[PDB]
């Protein structure tokens, strides 16, 4: 499969309630593997997946020191953002960052990522060239000038093409029993009368990993996108995900409808129907 | 600009009366990050409910999973109760084993 | 593992 590593940073200010909370979580694909929280009793980067626990004490010291530095850096960034947007010290604000790397089917770099947001809106992004920037507004243009002057993009490129890929490959090998295993969806169709005139057909996909999936209904072979209720893919709590798609069908017409499922864990796409 | 949470309440496995399971409330798509979530049994708050570590999606919105063990029965009613700055009053979504 | 480069906006 095609694998990714991501780090997510968030700082949330809370004037009058102490200093801004800073969190970090790391993922490989849909598996969280490390967490840090400045509101922890003793903040430290901590393991969240069995395959990261074998990294020695010096790994944890380095990750913790980075996260403790980042707590201070992102608090400074929240202060800067107030100046950039002419905002007072009374309001609560949020800065977010995502970065990491995607690998292709042969383990080579597919692309890298480095993006920030402020108050939930895109702020600045490193372009796919890993060499230039896209700023969302005139505030981020100030940041862009600073980062061009300091040749920030060159350093992020070196990380994304080097350590990011190398460490992702290490993690994939250490977690090869789980990270490199796709679990296919367990699929079935349920039938729920709504009245004498109509019933809901609900097509279920359960127990799958990773989260990417396609689940659709057809009537007489024609896609029913506008008439399908499609819930967001949701975590089950056991590593796996769930999703369903529902259509309202006239009584007696159930066999005109087919559900279609695509997932990495399936060798071929599936077709299912209501089986009374 | 703020975004109000989407809410789904559901079980880890298909519900079977008398069999132990996990009750999940997934809140997602919200911004800012402060959010309050309770799981209810017959209208009363279930204690010691745990939650996943806060994270966010590609569109920057946040998501959390709240969860607890429970054993569904025919008559016991379960729900998730959510509050967020975007909501005037708490939003209650009832658990329906068919969703 | 994380990048070490400090980003100040």
């Amino acid at each position: 499969g095609s694998h990714s590593m991501r780090y997510f940073y968030t700082a949330m200010s809370r004037p009058g309630r102490g200093e801004p909370r800073f969190i970090t979580v790391g993922y490989v694909d849909d598996t969280q593997f490390v967490r840090f929280d400045s509101d922890a009793t003793s903040p430290r980067m901590a393991p969240r997946a069995p395959w990261i626990e074998q990294e020695g004490p010096e790994y944890w010291d380095r990750e913790t020191q980075i996260s403790k530095t980042n707590t201070q850096t992102y608090r400074e960034n929240l202060r800067t953002a107030l100046r950039y947007y002419n905002q007072s010290e009374a309001g609560s604000h949020i800065i977010q960052r995502m970065y990491g790397c995607d690998l292709g089917p042969d383990g080579r770099l597919l692309r890298g990522h480095n993006q920030l947001a402020y108050d939930g809106k895109d702020y600045i992004a490193l372009n796919e060239d890993l060499s230039s920037w896209t700023a969302a507004d005139t505030a981020a243009q100030i940041t862009q000038l600073k980062w061009e002057a300091a040749r920030v993009a060159e350093q992020l490129r070196a990380y994304l093409e080097g350590e990011c890929v190398e460490w992702l490959r290490r993690y994939l090998e250490n977690g090869k029993e789980t990270l490199q295993r796709a679990d296919p969806p367990k699929t079935h169709v349920t039938h729920h009368p709504i009245s004498d005139h109509e019933a809901t057909l609900r097509c279920w996909a359960l127990g799958f990993y990773p989260a990417e999936i396609t689940l659709t209904w057809q009537r007489d072979g024609e896609d029913q996108t506008q008439d399908t209720e499609l819930v967001e893919t949701r975590p089950a709590g056991d590593r796996t995900f769930q999703k369903w798609a529902a259509v309202v069908v006239p009584s007696g017409e159930e066999q005109r409808y087919t559900c279609h499922v695509q997932h990495e864990g399936l060798p071929k796409p599936l077709t299912l129907r209501w089986e009374p | 600009i703020q975004r109000t949470p989407k809410i789904q309440v559901y079980s880890r496995h298909p519900a079977e009366n008398g069999k132990s399971n996990f009750l999940n409330c997934y809140v997602s798509g919200f911004h800012p990050s402060d959010i309050e979530v309770d799981l209810l049994k017959n209208g009363e708050r279930i204690e010691k409910v745990e939650h996943s570590d806060l994270s966010f999606s590609k569109d920057w919105s946040f998501y959390l999973l709240y969860y607890t063990e429970f054993t569904p029965t025919e008559k016991d009613e379960y729900a998730c109760r959510v509050n967020h700055v975007t909501l005037s009053q708490p939003k209650i979504v009832k658990w329906d084993r068919d969703m | 593992r994380q990048d070490i480069l400090d980003l100040w906006i």
